[PDB]
RNA sequence: GAAAUUGUUGAAAGGGAAGGGCAUUUGAUCAGACA
RNA sequence: CGUGGAGGUCAGUGACGAAGCCUAGACCGUAAGGUCGGGUCGAACGGCCUCUAGUGCAGAUCUUGGUGGUAGUAGCAAAUAUUCAAAUGAGAACUUUGAAGACUGAAGUGGGGAAAGGUUCCACGUCAACAGCAGUUGGACGUGGGUUAGUCGAUCCUAAGA
RNA sequence: GUGAACAGCCUCUAGUUGAUAGAAUAAUGUAGAUAAGGGAAGUCGGCAAAAUAGAUCCGUAACUUCGGGAUAAGGAUUGGC
């Protein structure tokens, strides 16, 4: 089982790098057979794939 | 060429081959001259290297500069529960030397013994003497005949001693089984002295006493592979030599084109057998005896076991020997005690020591505290206690 | 025959990597605890929980905690029959601190 | 077929072979050898064995400036090793072995393993890159491995000549004697 | 389908090389000649 | 004495086995060598008188090819670092996904280009060799798909120079 | 962010987590550190190493092409609130 095409294509669809895009693996069937950007489009739409939330950088101190 | 400049060889040739020993437990290589006026007694005995600690004592040698003055001293404390007897060994001389011709044995056997003669214990039938034992059931006759041979022939007999370690902390639990010549009178006084200790326990005071040299023999502590340097107290070659540093730059001249068996090389170094001599005994202890590590002038209740007890050891509940100074060997190692083959005049040999006071705080660390009780003193209450 | 037992335990990883290189304690403590199960349900096979992970790795590979409380779970195994039928789980106990507890049996139903 | 020297009764007997094998030849020539004459069932249980560290194989020629361990003692030996891969290779034939010998019809528990001879396979070159420019050979050396497992069958019964005697006139007449005279 | 070189099997020897010469013991093997 | 080839001869040997090769089997010769048996083999070959020469190897740091001992030995140690589980697969330290621990730290291990390469891009299949462990992975192997311009370049202009 | 700073050190975005692996920690190494008292006695030679260092204030010789020599030398200070 191999997602990467997935994952890369997951990035691109959702505009976020890779290092934020969440393959779900209990849904590691469904996913596989998403070879285009539109299948990947509707397993973003409905929470398959989900755009993982950026790494917070706080500037409490600095204020 | 010739050396340039002239300096001793580094290391003994006499200590050579620097191998390990081929037993933990070093051979009596030589007892002392044989006295047949005397009663008959043990010459030597088996312990356990405890530890270290120190002693305060006034010294008396009159021209020292420390006559009549305090003197703080190492000793080392050996564990030296009885030694029990179940063998007797009778050797006669030829013209190939000293040759062993029976042995006796008792006819029952510890355990601890017992399991000295096997490497499975466990898994075994534990089948050891069982057949020797019988021997006795016949009236005796065979067992009679081989006391009866000894006295005939034997120019020596010694004992066959065993340590009771269960008496001791170690977890060890295999005992230790040895040779000890006997130098009381004669050669059937002798054999009878044994026979009759069959089973039966010897303790350190019936061989040693306050103030005796004595000597130690025993393996040294192992280091495993070592290179030059260390082993040999060679120089550190200079900061800058390629290929490394700690060598002997030349090992030899070109001829003879062989590397000498005089040169010094990597190797084992420790666990080797050494025969060390003159250390004074400065107390023979007691271990029924609370106050152990108390003195004339000290008075305070306590035994010799430093508080929280020999580190790497344990408590001392048996009769030890207290030896000043150093020994070979290390904590838990068996080690013999033996009785010295001349008779020192030295005064240093001769002189009577008296003890004032055993340090007794934990080596552990720095240790603040002789007692629970002065540490309870000093201190106060604290958050836990009572 | 078998068992299947669930106990908690504390296990002393201070002394365990003691010595130990920086750079391998939070590996070493992995299979410190393996070895451990394994020496308490004379089992080989011992799996670790993904939170277990957690647990060890919680400070980076040096700053492995110097007692962890575990529950190991000796359980029958299944599928393609493997080696021996039985098998360890081991997961963190979710508890106040690790210090002070003896090892207890837990009643499993 | 036309395996090396074998001695055996080819109809209590089934074979099998692999060649050209990415296995050390010197490796599994070592651990060939343990098994040499074995009880294939003790044999199979040994190489099991080995892959678990438990037992090892005894390393006698293919050995110099080799390992030590306690595990050689029962060969008698100080030298030994563990060589998965020979003894994968190895076990992988013996297995076969047995499915033929279940197809022969031959009972399973006399097999004994009579023949094993691994030899040297065509080498197999890649290359390294030296120092200073150069260039060295960096080569596989694979092998061959055939093995016979047997049944034992116990025995071997008598027979062979009869030493025809010759005796001179004075050798004969001594024995003609000799009984005249006593018994 | 040689040789170097290698595996197995069989036989033999081997106290810091091995191989060689004259000679015989021992073992294995073999030709001839007899009527 | 022995080899390649030539004239003559023995109406020579031979698929019922020529030649070659193997053989601590036999026999002739002081020797170069010659003869036979047995095994292997498969299409040609030899005695004698002569003719002829690219005619005989242990060496030439000889030529080309092949092969050893060395040796399962030196080694596979720079670039901080890996871990748990699941899934897949005959097979998982190394593939995919999830989790965790880290790193590069915008003078980047980020995002693009010039020279150079030339399909390496991308999909599907997929492990014999290759990736100095591995391999289900790949810049590998197999089969395919893919590069869209009035405005971006070239094209035009001139420079050193040709 | 700290800081004089496109420095070093930590971080967000993006990207990696590729470099055979396991078990031990002998000698001798490579690379990184420390040592009582003495202080160059070592050595061809202080080689290597150690010491010094930022900023504010004070103080600064010979000599000079009057531009320097000069951060000469030598000192004090420095956090948090
Ligand atoms: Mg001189
Ligand atoms: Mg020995
Ligand atoms: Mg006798
Ligand atoms: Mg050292
Ligand atoms: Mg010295
Ligand atoms: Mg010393
Ligand atoms: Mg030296
Ligand atoms: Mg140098
Ligand atoms: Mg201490
Ligand atoms: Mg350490
Ligand atoms: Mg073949
Ligand atoms: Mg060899
Ligand atoms: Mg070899
Ligand atoms: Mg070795
Ligand atoms: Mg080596
Ligand atoms: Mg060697
Ligand atoms: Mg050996
Ligand atoms: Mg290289
Ligand atoms: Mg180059
Ligand atoms: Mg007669
Ligand atoms: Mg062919
Ligand atoms: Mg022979
Ligand atoms: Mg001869
Ligand atoms: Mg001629
Ligand atoms: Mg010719
Ligand atoms: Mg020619
Ligand atoms: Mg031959
Ligand atoms: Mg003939
Ligand atoms: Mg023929
Ligand atoms: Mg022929
Ligand atoms: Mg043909
Ligand atoms: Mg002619
Ligand atoms: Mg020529
Ligand atoms: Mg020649
Ligand atoms: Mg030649
Ligand atoms: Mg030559
Ligand atoms: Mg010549
Ligand atoms: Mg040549
Ligand atoms: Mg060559
Ligand atoms: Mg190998
Ligand atoms: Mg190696
Ligand atoms: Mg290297
Ligand atoms: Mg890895
Ligand atoms: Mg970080
Ligand atoms: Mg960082
Ligand atoms: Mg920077
Ligand atoms: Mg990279
Ligand atoms: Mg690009
Ligand atoms: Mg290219
Ligand atoms: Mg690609
Ligand atoms: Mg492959
Ligand atoms: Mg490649
Ligand atoms: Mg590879
Ligand atoms: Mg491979
Ligand atoms: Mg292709
Ligand atoms: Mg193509
Ligand atoms: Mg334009
Ligand atoms: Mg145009
Ligand atoms: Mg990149
Ligand atoms: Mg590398
Ligand atoms: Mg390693
Ligand atoms: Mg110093
Ligand atoms: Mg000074
Ligand atoms: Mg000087
Ligand atoms: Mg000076
Ligand atoms: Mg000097
Ligand atoms: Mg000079
Ligand atoms: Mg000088
Ligand atoms: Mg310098
Ligand atoms: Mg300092
Ligand atoms: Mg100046
Ligand atoms: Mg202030």
């Amino acid at each position: 089982a191999n997602l990467r095409t997935q994952k890369r294509l997951a990035a691109s669809v959702v505009g976020v790098g890779k290092r934020k895009v969440w393959l779900d693996p209990n849904e590691t069937s469904e996913i596989a057979q998403a070879n285009s950007r539109n299948a990947i489009r509707k397993l973003v739409k409905n929470g398959t794939i989900v755009k993982k939330a950026v790494t917070v950088h706080s500037k409490s101190r600095t204020r | 060429s010739h050396r340039k400049y002239e300096a001793p060889r580094h290391g003994h040739l006499g200590f050579l081959p620097r191998k390990r020993a081929a037993s933990i437990r070093a051979r009596v290589k030589a007892f002392p001259k044989d006295d047949r006026s005397k009663p008959v007694a043990l010459t030597s005995f088996l312990g356990y290297k405890a530890g270290m600690t120190t002693i305060v004592r006034d010294l008396d040698r009159p021209g020292s500069k420390f006559h009549k003055r305090e003197v703080v001293e190492a000793v080392t404390v050996v564990d030296t529960p009885p030694v029990v007897v179940v063998g007797v060994v009778g050797y006669v001389e030829t013209p190939r030397g000293l040759r062993s011709l029976t042995t006796v044995w008792a006819e029952h056997l510890s355990d601890e013994v017992k399991r000295r003669f096997y490497k499975n214990w466990y898994k075994s039938k534990k089948k050891a003497f069982t057949k020797y034992s019988a021997k006795y059931a016949q009236d005796g006759a065979g067992i009679e005949r081989e006391l009866a041979r000894i006295k005939k022939y034997a120019s020596v007999v010694r004992v066959l001693v065993h340590t009771q370690i269960r008496k001791t902390p170690l977890a060890q639990k295999k005992a230790h089984l040895a040779e000890i010549q006997l130098n009381g009178g004669s050669i059937s006084e002798k054999v009878d002295w044994a026979r009759e200790h069959f089973e039966k326990t010897v303790a350190v005071d019936s061989v040693f006493e306050q103030n005796e040299m004595i000597d130690a023999i025993a393996v040294t502590k192992g280091h495993g592979f070592e290179g030059v340097t260390h082993r040999w107290g060679t120089k550190k070659l200079p900061r800058k030599t390629h290929r490394g540093l700690r060598k002997v730059a030349c090992i030899g001249a070109w001829h003879p084109a062989h590397v000498m068996w005089s040169v010094a090389r990597a190797g084992q170094r420790g666990y080797h057998s050494r025969t060390s001599i003159n250390h004074k005994i400065y107390r023979v202890g007691k271990g029924d005896d609370e106050a152990n590590g108390a003195t004339s002038f000290d008075r305070t209740k306590k035994t010799i076991t430093p508080m929280g007890g020999f580190v790497h050891y344990g408590e001392i509940k048996n009769d030890f020997i207290m030896v000043k100074g150093c020994i070979p060997g290390n904590r838990k190692r068996i080690v013999t005690l033996r009785k010295s083959l001349y008779t020192n005049t030295s005064r240093k040999a001769l002189e009577e020591v008296s003890l004032k006071w055993i340090d007794t705080a934990s080596k552990f660390g720095k240790g603040r505290f002789q007692t629970p009780a002065e540490k309870h003193a000093f201190m106060g209450t604290l958050k836990k206690d009572l | 025959l078998k068992d299947v037992v669930t106990r908690e335990y504390t296990i002393n990883l201070h002394k365990r990597l003691h010595g130990v290189s920086f750079k391998k304690r939070a590996p070493r403590a992995v299979k410190e605890i393996k070895k451990f199960a394994k020496l308490h349900m004379g089992t080989d096979d011992v799996r670790l929980a993904p939170e277990l992970n957690q647990a060890i790795w919680k400070r980076g590979v040096k700053g492995v905690e110097y007692r962890l409380r575990l529950r190991i779970s000796r359980k029958r195994n299944e599928e393609e029959d493997a080696k021996n039928p039985l098998f360890s789980y081991v997961e963190p106990v979710l508890v106040a601190s690790a210090k002070g507890l003896q090892t207890v049996v837990v009643e499993e139903d | 077929a036309r395996y090396g020297a074998t001695s055996t009764n080819p109809a209590k007997s089934a074979s099998a072979r692999g060649s050209y094998l990415r296995v050390s030849f010197k490796n599994t020539r070592e651990t060939a050898q343990a098994i040499n004459g074995w009880e294939l069932t003790k044999a199979q249980k040994y190489l099991e064995q080995v892959l678990d560290h438990q037992r090892a194989i005894p390393f006698r020629r293919f050995n110099s400036s080799i390992g030590r361990t306690a595990q050689g003692k029962e060969f008698g030996v100080t030298k030994a090793r563990w060589p998965a891969k020979s003894v994968k290779f190895v076990q992988g034939l013996l297995q076969n072995a047995a499915a033929n010998a279940e197809a022969k019809g031959l009972d399973a528990t006399k097999l004994y393993v009579s023949h094993i001879q691994v030899n040297q396979a065509p080498k197999q070159r890649r290359r390294t890159y030296r120092a200073h420019g150069r260039i060295n050979k960096y080569e596989s050396s694979p092998s061959h491995i055939e093995l016979v497992v047997t049944e034992k069958e116990e025995a071997v019964a008598k027979a062979a000549e009869k030493k025809v005697v010759r005796l001179t006139s004075r050798q004969r007449g001594r024995i003609a004697a000799q009984k005249r005279i006593a018994a």
